């Protein structure tokens, strides 16, 4: 193929939607016994539109559809603890870690600003209603 | 193996043979008493912030 | 496997962690993984190249998941951003920005939650079945042309009618539907007939 | 080549699978990309081969088929553009006639169609009726451009070959 | 979660933003979009 | 010296990981923005001003 060196699969001339991309457009599936194919993925069905210049294509019923969309809003809150994370419990290695300065500190104030920020999130998603409403009985 | 923790009886059932126990992490958590052959959990001691 | 957004999102953050704890294992090319270890076995003066060694190592791998969670979490705030405003103006209000609010015209939509995240329920409407009417910009009554008010002009090859834009629904070409204007000689296609009056 | 590099690298663990992993995430977020901006049409349109668009002309950016199908300002903007250790660039997934074939599609959905193709079935419509339907929506009734059509045509000709200069002299 | 590894609780606890939820469901429903305006 | 070149040579990368991360997290918000213009001003009419 124009990607590599394909071992194991049939190659056929058709053209069908992509299910395993590879890539440079090539498109592999298992079908009909059955075995592993590998085509040139096709794009949809053509379609001519009958254009003309004086005639119109008018709409006579209507359905109502109810689709679905699905957004991620926060992680989880995480903290680290800078000395008993690398040399939980030992002095030795407290007072060599102290020549290195303020870089775990900075590091605990990185991880508490994402750690508020959640928060911060989730109240601007959801708190924009005032009251709390109620349906009728 | 050395280390600091709060040892509780368990009700773990190791084989006949095995010393240990670990976590998906692996990190241990049940010793089996070499002594009197009693599980034994290993839960660290408490700390957090204030 | 509709939920794959939210399963990402914790899977990544528990590999993440994963990793994290695992590198406490490995030995940065010192003598063995465990402090106390090299404590018992070596003096103060050795115990010291080994503990840097260790510091050295944990310290830059503390500092490259501190990085990772940085970046994604601004990404989490881009989501959250865009899932704010598709709140307030897809749910409190009905909008008219093209498949901002699912496929189709738009007609109003209804939250749910769900954990670490949210679920919008658009609900919209989609035109079905059509019809090939024959059409004509403007029509002739008196050498005048009249333009539809609000609708167009369609015809079933034996009559004319005009109709709204988005469902069939024909009615009669009185005076009070169409609107006048110039005269026959300038508009392009435009076709004789009789508007009725009332 | 170095197996006592390796085996010293291999003390300081999952390195190489974490940077691996980054990597190829950025790697497939790129397809996802130009999946999201371009396949957006359920199909494929074609445009009839006759042109009586009410006076304007498309053929500066209409597929041409004596070629690569694409077309003159495609071209123009193609033309305006120009190992050892691991470094592998990976193709991407859809090729530039794949592309070309998804912004074909895109335009002579809109111009034989109207926003209706976006909405559902695309119902054809006369592309003159469609420049009304255009107007009326900005507040200025439809008698205008039904007495302008002719001048409006020019115009939009003009502006398109004033496009073709600018790009095809700076770059 | 052994080594100073700490997950903190999020503040809004999951019965809140259900809450939350029911609100907004409920005023669109028996209001429109007129709540979110004003009254 | 393996030690030292091992160091040297994994610390460039990582730094060059890292820009690429960046780079792509930026070109992914213009990607979502032309998606947007794409939906919003060929498949309709907007009014949105500029
Ligand atoms: C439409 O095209 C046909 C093709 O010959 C032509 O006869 C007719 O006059 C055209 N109609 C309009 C309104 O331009």
């Amino acid at each position: 193929t124009r990607a590599g060196c394909l071992i194991g699969a049939e190659h056929v001339n058709n053209s069908y939607e992509c299910d395993i991309p590879i890539g440079a457009g090539i498109c592999a599936s298992y079908q009909t016994s059955q075995s592993i194919i590998a085509y040139t993925m096709s794009l949809g069905a053509e379609n001519s539109v009958a254009y003309s210049n004086n005639s119109i294509a008018i709409p006579t019923n209507f359905t109502i559809s109810v689709t679905t969309e699905i957004l991620p809003v926060s992680m989880t809150k995480t903290s680290v603890d800078c000395t008993m994370y690398i040399c939980g419990d030992s002095t030795e290695c407290s007072n060599l870690l102290l020549q290195y300065g303020s870089f775990c500190t900075q590091l605990n104030r990185a991880l508490t600003g994402i750690a508020v920020e959640q928060d911060k999130n989730t109240q601007e998603v959801f708190a924009q209603v005032k009251q709390i409403y109620k349906t009728p009985p | 193996l050395t280390g600091t923790g709060v040892l509780t009886e368990s009700n773990k059932k190791f084989l006949p043979f095995q010393q240990f126990g670990r976590d998906i992490a692996d990190t241990t958590d049940a010793v089996r008493d070499p002594q009197t052959l009693e599980i034994l959990d290993i839960t660290p001691c408490s700390f957090g912030g204030v | 496997s509709a939920l794959g957004k939210l399963q990402d999102v914790v899977n990544q953050n528990a590999q993440a962690l994963n990793t994290l704890v695992k590198q406490l294992s490995s030995n940065f090319g010192a003598i063995s993984s465990v402090l106390n270890d090299i404590l018992s076995r070596l003096d103060p003066p050795e115990a010291e190249v080994q503990i840097d060694r260790l510091i050295t190592g944990r310290l830059q791998s503390l500092q490259t998941y501190v990085t990772q969670q940085l970046i994604r979490a601004a990404e989490i705030r881009a989501s959250a951003n865009l899932a704010a405003t598709k709140m307030s103006e897809c749910v409190l209000g009905q909008s008219k920005r093209v498949d901002f609010c699912g496929k189709g015209y738009h007609l109003m939509s209804f939250p749910q939650s769900a954990p670490h995240g949210v679920v919008f329920l658009h609900v919209t409407y989609v035109p079905a079945q059509e019809k090939n009417f024959t059409t004509a910009p403007a029509i002739c009554h008196d050498g005048k042309a009249h333009f539809p008010r609000e609708g167009v002009f369609v015809s079933n090859g034996t009559h004319w009618f005009v109709t709204q834009r988005n469902f069939y629904e024909p009615q009669i070409i009185t005076t009070d539907n169409t609107f006048v204007s110039g005269n026959c000689d300038v508009v392009i296609g435009i076709v004789n007939n009789t508007v009725y009056d009332p | 080549d170095s197996t006592e590099c390796s085996n010293l690298l291999l003390q300081y663990g999952s390195f190489c699978t974490q940077l691996n992993r980054a990597l190829t995430g950025i790697a497939v977020e790129q397809d996802k990309n130009t999946q999201e901006v371009f396949a957006q049409v359920k199909q494929i349109y074609k445009t009839p081969p006759i042109k009586d668009f009410g006076g304007f002309n498309f053929s500066q950016i209409l597929p041409d088929p004596s070629k690569s199908k694409r077309s003159f300002i495609e071209d123009l903007l193609f033309n305006k553009v120009t190992k050892f250790n691991g470094l592998t660039v990976l193709p991407p997934l859809l090729t530039d006639e794949m592309i070309a074939q998804y912004t074909s599609a895109l335009l002579a959905g809109t111009i034989t169609s109207g926003w209706t193709f976006g909405a559902g079935a695309a119902l054809q419509i006369p592309f003159a009726m469609q420049m009304a339907y255009r107007f009326n929506g900005i507040g200025v009734t439809q008698n205008v451009l039904y007495e302008n059509q002719k001048l409006i045509a020019n115009q939009f000709n003009s502006a398109i070959g004033k496009i073709q200069d600018s790009l095809s002299s700076t770059a």
